């Protein structure tokens, strides 16, 4: 029993059935195209079923070619990717196929990329920091354990930089693994991933699940869908803390408004999918701590016409728990990882989940780098010394203390080779304690520059 | 002194006026989006 | 019980040749019943040599795009399908040559003997297949080359509101290869496609005559498709362009693409998709117009050594309405896009030309791009730049500014003056290397800002005449040698003795 | 073998023909209104074909009166208007039909008013430029003779005072052929323009052809290319110079609009029909000139709601040479004729044709035009006394440029009723010269509102 | 169109007549109804083409 | 609407109820994507006409019913998520002009 | 005026032109305040605030709200108050004198009482 | 207050009376405040608000 193309409309195939054997929602179905150029094996997911056995399907792959009348074979389950140890160090698309090693993980568990998100009893009903071990993150904005990070930032400010260096603190420190959704990943982009990450030594450590723009809007909807399947797979059956990027999850919500169109939705209130708040819930909810393992997410989210009231936007941040924006201002004055101290933000940044103290020295840090921020525009103009002695000591003051916000990252070990340095929590808050009262002040500035804690802060003021 | 003052209370205002105008032009910028697909599918409805 | 049995059979029955009859035939899409074994987007043709795309196929006709000469198509008309998807010739043949989406050649010239046919729609290079962006493409642009640099194998956008200098800065582009072409050397070579969506056929023979007068035509190929052609053509001339390109580019040459522009490339797709009652979304455009973007910039790329290290540059051309960049193409192509060269009247106007805002203009390749003497001279350029648009509300005000504010202000002055560039005049890369290092390290503090444009075209001029070994020395190491800067530095305050400013002071 | 109407819908008219005679598109059908009030011969030109051997047209005179199933016979051609010499000096309709004359070009050489556009290889651009004597138009849009021209204007800003004007500066003294096309313009504005003609014996020189408003889709549609065949016509078999003005040019898209609807067809952006651009880009690439056969083209391009991003307008753009855009925030400060200088372009204001001198007053008068309008906001509010001195003469500049780009032009002698002047090309480099290095600050700004040239400038300078 | 009408019959008899139309805007929304209860598919802003 | 019925039955037999909806502006999303599936016009911000309704329908039920019913009562405390403090927007204003 | 009288219609025109002028210069008081008017523009502002707050009254429907108990003026009394208002009678009073007060005798008694 | 701190944000001075109604919002602002999840019994936010 197998079914027949009779309508094909771009991306959209409509596929009969015989009476009793339609497919259910979302299976995949296999078509092939047969023309020599064009040759391909088609992977159509069932979208809607139109009566009359009919069944309309999104195209994961592109239609030319393909001829009514063709056969149409159902493999019985929905979208499933490989899953297991097997996966890390290798680069899929959104449909399972190994890209860098054709044929590879056929054979692995297939786990569908539909999953209801866990349980209400499994949930943990309390919020708990990620210790991640960098000095700014840890400090100003602390990550959540199963949250959601947004990453904002771009081209030559480091984003990749700050991707490797969280990949090999959760490959280190928490013993972990990541999974790098690449949604709307452009090709170019994608390729010079996969290899910094190769020279890095980090692509061990990591699976890619790239799900390219050149892509129909299918796989770029559902190529979130499977690498959170991989990362649903080490926190669930390997017992592995994950870290799952996904960026830009602007293009899932994009790629689910362009499959939502094709399939003659009405828009709802931007031009998005009236499914859209359903869409990114079923996506965020299932990144989420679980039986004491986690999936963390780092979330690049593009900001359209810079509209935080976007329908987009505005139902991402929904379910974000924290903000880092990557500045080309602080990566211009030598600041890695270039969090932007001021602009980033956190919802655990709250006396009640993190201590008193950290976030008694976290405000003390926000209100000097604040106050700096507010005379730089006097500085620039009218020169440092036109400033009070109380403006000048602030302004030192607050140079040394977004200076020592920098941390030699794991990520460059590769090219300084000095070891990554994981500050903890508590040295921290002391440190930037002590800082803000002025007892390191007396250093020189470029004392602080790319070092873990104050042990290397001493040394390395010993060896200027 | 006072050119100071009166100064930096224009930039505050003209700024929470940017911020207005921003916002006021987002949602203008969005109903005119909402408003012509409503005309396209209402077109496109009735065939 | 034997219903579904017979049903079945007569299904299955349904090598003898295949041809359907017009039905439905307005606006330039004609529906065609019959052709059961018809493939998607194949090449129908209908009897006055007419041509056609299936791009619908439903159970009952197939819904086909015309390709020109759309009258003369009726209902009844017997439709023939030529069992090839669209192909376009490819070859070296194309160069100098202006040609229709189709390959057929409109400049009135003879046929063009044609190496290979490709298809429209092949697969671009995979993530395995390609390398990084490493190699300049010199646009001759000061801007461009200075601040958004252009490595082959990137996709730059150029996008901005009408009559900005968009075809302006691809055409310049184009003519700035007429040096590497010259060189013999295809592994320097940089092969072009202009491909013209939607401008009038004036304006082709303009850009025509532009790359003639400059001599570029030898090294070009134009994919006119003017507004006088069909939808079809609009939107199947971007492919065709890139698949001229893609065969070069799998034979280890490196090609770059022009469009111009891809906004009349969705419009003719928004066109075609609604004539064929496929549901619109956001300003009427097909749920897929990202994906027909996409699935044209993505070829563009750079192949990995194993496939030859062949590469396309895409320099895709967007006219935005109003300086609106939040425009659902505009959004759709700069998020395709490896950087952004956004062009505005308001710059355009101030006297700014080319148009290139600074500050929003950004390439993602980045430095990469930049043979190391450019890389080394402009790093300076985009800090001084930012420092003066800062200051710039000072420029009244000068007096109470701090020394340091004053000169960055002064500095950054001269700077933009000298990003300043004539139209269809690009810049060789160690012109433009002397150049930057004139401003960046302070060379132009004493040349008065209105002569800063002439001290620059003068000086460079004396270099070529005289000390040319400057010149040579950047092409060949591609660094500017200590040696090479002092003796630069020798010539610069020898020069600058002998120019007489505009305002009758002395520069020195 | 004759058809039979269907189904009446307006303008929309179904028409059921034999299957063996089913007329082919764009063909003239003749049907019959019999009431006797409204009794006429009803010209359907076939849109298309919708199968069952039934085709759909578009009525060129109103269908009121057409009764269901009367008989619709075919003419076998498209439709057809007069050429030769003989049309000039005379008035039709989209038609043919002479209106001051009739059954005058009954028995004329008739052309189809549906051809194909001259090949690619017969184009050459143009880069002669056409003196106007207006000032605004010869300094910063210089036209082109041969080439496409275009006033691009809102609603009542006065694109049909300048296009009048435009006739009454380049017409007159023309040694070739004139065609005017009322394309859904005001019929009060086209008889004036006849009389006119009439009185300065230009009339003969010149044929008429109107469809203006009070017309249905059909004629709004096919009065441009009624027009244009006689424009070709002279263009091609007898090499006279010819001129065509059209106006309005975008009532031709909006006609189409009209009926997009009712053709079955799926309305794209803000309601036009989308076959917009390739339906403009027939019309207008019929318009272009051969190399050795040059038709000067001006079209005034009707704005909608002021917004120059609206697609009529967008798409019209890249179609010509020279677009003067009026702007209704000039025509209010009361700078007739309404020319926006920033806005307005031209692709012969190049130093290589217009010359060095011609280029940097043009450019220059642009710069200071643009400081100004960035300026007003300033000014506005924070008030004029509080701008640099350089600012503050370059305001005091750019008000007066701004008031000298105006002048009193001829057609315009009933809205100002002082007579029409003329400034010569190198007077207004020379003027706007001076104007731009200041040696005119001294004189009041009001003293260069409505002059036309220096001598002019001088005298009301003494008046004042 | 009836005040247009009753106009024109004294226009063409050789008298003058002044028309004023009150508002034409709420013909506009009339017409925009009469369509689109006939089920003719509007244009911009919801009126007809 | 479950919540406003399991609140309800307490309310209509003499005992006080209060009812948080955390948050409304979701109900007004979700019943927006489920009216467009169906295909209704969109109104104002996408929404149909219903949504209005779709609110009060829900709000009017908090009441304080009279010592002939009981004297129950059903306290309301729906939550909306204005974006960028623009209490002007469609939904904001259609359930302050309901509570 | 041949309905109201001319009174009545002089007082009503002169404060909508008053307020009206205030509208006008709405955006440079949001900037820059009142500060930077004329002369003339900032006596204008001065009795367009007084005239805006004396519209407001003491409504008795809003007793339940503020416990403050409603007012009601004569239409003769409303005409009088605001053409001293807008001939500048009153521009001394300082501009709390004018909120929910509803006549002139309530006008003086806050006045006092500020 | 808050239009009151609003203008005190940049007057030069004002009367005792202006300083006292910001001393007194300022303190009902801070009183106002409240920790989660710690709501007050009626007479202790009778107390408070005393
Ligand atoms: N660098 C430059 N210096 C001076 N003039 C320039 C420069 N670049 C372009 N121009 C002029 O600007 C005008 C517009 O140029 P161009 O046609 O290339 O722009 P475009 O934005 O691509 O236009 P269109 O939208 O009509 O295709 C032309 O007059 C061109 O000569
Ligand atoms: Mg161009």
């Amino acid at each position: 029993t197998a079914g027949r193309v009779v309508r094909i409309t771009g991306p959209v195939v409509d596929v009969e059935f015989p009476r009793g054997s339609v497919p259910e929602l979302f299976n995949a179905l296999h078509a092939e195209i047969t023309f020599g150029a064009l040759a391909k094996t088609l992977t159509l997911e069932v979208a809607q079923h139109l009566g009359d056995s009919l069944v309309r399907c999104i195209s994961m792959q592109p239609t030319d070619g393909l001829v009514r009348g063709v056969e149409v074979t159902d493999t019985g389950a929905s979208i499933s990717v490989p899953v297991g140890d097997g996966v890390k160090g290798h680069v899929f698309n959104a449909l399972g196929d190994c890209l860098d090693d054709p044929g590879y993980g056929k054979d692995f568990e297939h786990w569908s990329i539909h999953r209801k998100p866990p349980a209400f009893s499994d949930l943990e009903p309390r919020t708990e920091m990620l210790e991640t071990g960098l000095k700014v993150v840890d400090l100003l904005t602390p990550y959540v354990r199963g949250g959601k990070i947004a990453l904002f930032g771009g081209a030559g400010v480091g984003k990749t930089v700050l991707i490797q260096e969280m990949i090999n603190r959760i490959a280190r420190n928490f013993g972990g693994t990541s999974v790098f959704a690449g949604v709307g990943e452009r090709t170019r982009e994608g390729n010079d991933l996969w290899v910094e990450l190769a020279d890095a030594n980090v692509l061990k450590d990591t699976a890619l699940v790239f799900g390219q723009m050149d892509e129909p809007p299918g796989t770029r909807m559902r190529v979130a869908l499977s690498a959170l399947t991989m990362a649903e797979f080490f926190r669930d059956e390997q017992g592995q803390d994950v870290l799952l990027f996904i960026d830009n999850i602007f293009r899932f919500t994009q790629a689910g408004s362009e499959v939502s169109t094709l399939l003659g939705r009405m828009p709802s209130a931007v031009g998005y999918q009236p499914t859209l708040a359903d869409e990114m819930g079923e996506l965020q909810e299932r990144i989420t701590s679980t039986r004491g393992r986690s999936i963390t997410s780092m979330q690049a989210v593009y900001v359209p016409a810079d509209d935080y009231t976007d329908p987009a936007p505005a139902t991402t941040f929904a379910h974000l728990d924290a903000t880092t924006e990557l500045s080309r201002a602080v990566f211009s004055k030598g600041i890695f990882p270039a969090v932007d101290p001021l602009a980033s933000s956190s919802t655990i940044l709250d006396p009640a989940i993190v201590g008193d103290e950290h976030y008694r020295v976290a405000q003390e840090v926000i209100r000097i780098l604040q106050r700096y921020k507010d005379l730089q525009d006097i500085i620039a103009i009218l020169g440092i010394d036109e400033l009070s002695e109380e403006d000048k000591q602030l302004v030192n003051r607050a140079r040394r203390i977004e200076r020592f916000l920098s941390q030699n990252m794991m990520a460059a070990e590769q090219f300084t080779g000095q070891p990554g340095s994981t500050v903890p929590l508590k040295e921290t808050i002391e440190a930037f304690d002590k800082l803000t009262k002025g007892e390191f002040d007396h250093l020189p500035e470029q004392a602080f520059f790319l070092i873990g804690g104050l042990d290397d802060l001493a040394k390395k003021a010993e060896s200027l | 002194a006072s050119r100071r003052r009166a100064m930096k209370s224009a930039t505050d205002n003209a700024d929470d006026l940017i911020k207005a105008l921003t916002l006021a032009a987002n949602r203008e910028r969005q109903a005119q989006i909402t408003q012509e697909i409503s005309e396209i599918v209402g077109g496109a409805n009735a065939l | 019980a034997d219903i579904e049995g017979a049903i079945e059979d007569y299904v299955s029955s349904f090598e003898r040749e295949e041809i359907g009859t017009v039905i439905d035939a307005g606006d330039g899409i004609a529906h065609v019943e019959g052709l059961p074994s018809v493939m998607t987007q194949e090449l129908l043709e209908f009897p006055g040599g007419v041509l056609g795309v299936a791009l619908n196929l439903d159970e009952h006709s197939v819904g086909a795009v015309i390709l020109g000469e759309f009258e003369k198509i009726e209902e009844g008309q017997q439709v023939k399908r030529t069992g090839e998807v669209l192909s376009v010739p490819v070859g070296d043949a194309f160069l100098g040559r202006v040609v229709n989406p189709l390959g057929q050649p409109i400049d009135g010239q003879g046929d063009i003997a044609a190496e290979t046919r490709r298809a429209l729609e092949l697969q671009a290079p995979s993530v395995v297949q390609r390398q990084s962006v490493s190699e300049p493409l010199q646009t001759g642009i000061k801007a461009i080359d200075a601040m958004t640099p252009i490595g082959r194998g990137q996709r730059q956008l150029i996008i901005g509101d009408r009559k900005t200098g968009k075809t302006a800065v691809c055409v310049d582009t184009i003519l700035n290869q007429r040096e590497a072409w010259l060189t013999g050397d295809p592994k320097q070579q940089v092969r072009c496609v202009y491909v013209a969506i939607g401008q009038k056929g004036t304006t082709i023979a303009s850009v025509k005559r532009a790359l003639e007068e400059g001599g570029a035509m030898e090294y070009t190929t134009i994919v006119a498709a003017p507004a006088s052609d069909a939808a079809g053509f609009k939107w199947l001339a971007p492919y065709t362009g890139s698949a001229i390109g893609q065969h070069w580019m799998y034979n280890g040459k490196h090609v770059l693409i022009v469009f111009d522009d891809l906004s009349k490339q969705a419009d003719a797709y928004r066109a075609i998709s609604l004539l064929l009652r496929r549901p619109p979304g956001r300003e009427a455009f097909p749920g897929d117009v990202f994906y027909l973007h996409s699935r044209l910039l993505e070829r563009c790329a750079k192949l990995s050594d194993e496939l030859g290290g062949g590469s396309m540059t895409g320099l895709p051309i967007i006219e935005t309405k109003a300086n609106d960049i939040s425009a659902f193409i505009p959004t759709n192509v700069i998020s395709i896009t490896d950087g952004q060269c956004f062009l505005e009247s308001d710059l355009f106007n101030q006297g700014v030309r080319p148009a290139i805002n600074v500050g929003v203009s950004v390439s993602r390749v980045g430095g990469a791009a930049q043979i190391k003497a450019m890389k080394e001279v402009a790093g300076s350029l985009r800090l001084d730049l930012s420092q003066y648009r800062e200051l710039e509300a000072f420029a009244a005000f000068a007096s109470d500014l701090d020394a340091a504010s004053k000169a960055q202000l002064d500095r950054g002055a001269r700077l933009v003056e000298l990003l300043k560039q004539p139209q269809y005049s690009p810049l060789a890369v160690e012109e433009q290397v002397v150049a930057i290092f004139l401003g960046t390290q302070g060379h132009l503090d004493s040349v008065p800002v209105e002569d800063v444009q002439r001290f620059e075209s003068e000086l460079l001029e004396h270099v070529k005449a005289s000390h040319s070994d400057i010149f040579d020395g950047i092409r060949e190491t591609k660094k500017l040698s200590e040696e090479a800067e002092e003796k630069l530095v020798s010539v610069i305050n020898e020069f600058k003795k002998g120019f007489q400013a505009s305002d009758g002071s002395s520069v020195v």
